[PDB]
């Protein structure tokens, strides 16, 4: 039963899980990763320009 | 790569979610590991988690030895010895969990 | 306020808001925009609840 | 079922004790596996003192 | 390319020869004896690599 519940817990723990994707840390990381890529991608296209 | 990072977010997260959890569980350790698994994919790809088929089957409750489980079964079937699987139905397309 | 005291004008365009500036919206700012559309929608969300 | 789950045998932590009239007993013990499993007979006396 | 259909099917592990692969069925079913061949349903539809 102590399993069954912790497990329910884990199983809530998803609504957890999407709202640690909303503060800045893990979106700001998010955002470096893209501005890098997207920057790699203009500096293509402004190369073949 | 923004899938790499989400689920490697939640691995780390999910760490110090299921140590007390494998503390207080060692024997439920790989199937911890698999449902921590699990989350870091939905975490990943999206795909929603089905509650159903990731909640542990609680065959019976815990008995306290006294007096010991006792059943008497006059209907000796395989179904009632052995247990059943049940099944669910989608549009034609049988599912279990 | 933030963006402005940045150098950043708010103009919402209904599905994602965007920022008017000179030069490129900075990494923190830009995250804080996501965030905050983010936000919303867990709000509308969890309004709706 | 298509497939079905891949599910692990269950442990068997339990004793058997099967009750019956000797008459589907004979009937039952002819098989040699049956008395390698079964070997304790409780037997009831038809009467009492 | 389907990897589960161009994915060869180890059948057993490599066996050292030292034990030799010992193998006892009580259940001599042509399932367990010869092995079985599983199947997918695709809304009704056998499918099976």
């Amino acid at each position: 039963i102590h399993l069954a519940e912790a497990v329910e817990g884990l199983l809530l723990e998803v609504n957890r899980l999407d709202e640690l994707f909303r503060q800045g840390s893990f979106l700001r990381e998010k955002t470096q990763l893209e501005a890098r890529f997207k920057e790699a991608r203009e500096q293509q296209l402004e190369a073949l320009r | 790569a923004l899938r790499r990072l989400r689920r490697d977010w939640a691995l780390h997260y999910l760490n110090n979610r299921f140590e007390p959890l494998f503390q207080r569980f060692p024997q439920a350790r790989a199937y911890l590991e698999a449902l921590r698994a699990r989350l870091a994919r939905y975490a990943e790809t999206g795909e929603p988690l089905d509650p159903a088929q990731w909640r542990p089957n609680l065959l019976t409750s815990s008995s306290s030895g006294t007096p010991p489980p006792i059943v008497y079964e006059p209907y000796a079937t395989a179904p009632r010895l052995f247990g059943r699987l049940d099944y669910l139905v989608d549009r034609g397309v049988w599912s279990t969990n | 306020r933030e963006a402005q005291e940045a150098g950043f004008a708010l103009s919402t365009n209904g599905e994602r808001l965007e920022l008017t500036g000179p030069g490129p919206v900075p990494a923190e700012l830009s995250a804080r925009l996501e965030e905050v559309t983010l936000g919303s929608l867990a709000a509308s969300a969890e309004l709706e609840v | 079922a298509p497939a079905g789950l891949e599910v692990e045998p269950f442990p068997i932590q339990m004793q058997v004790i099967l009750v019956g009239t000797p008459e589907a007993f004979e009937g039952l013990e002819e098989d040699p596996a049956f008395s390698e499993l079964f070997r304790i007979r409780a037997e009831f006396s038809p009467t009492l003192p």
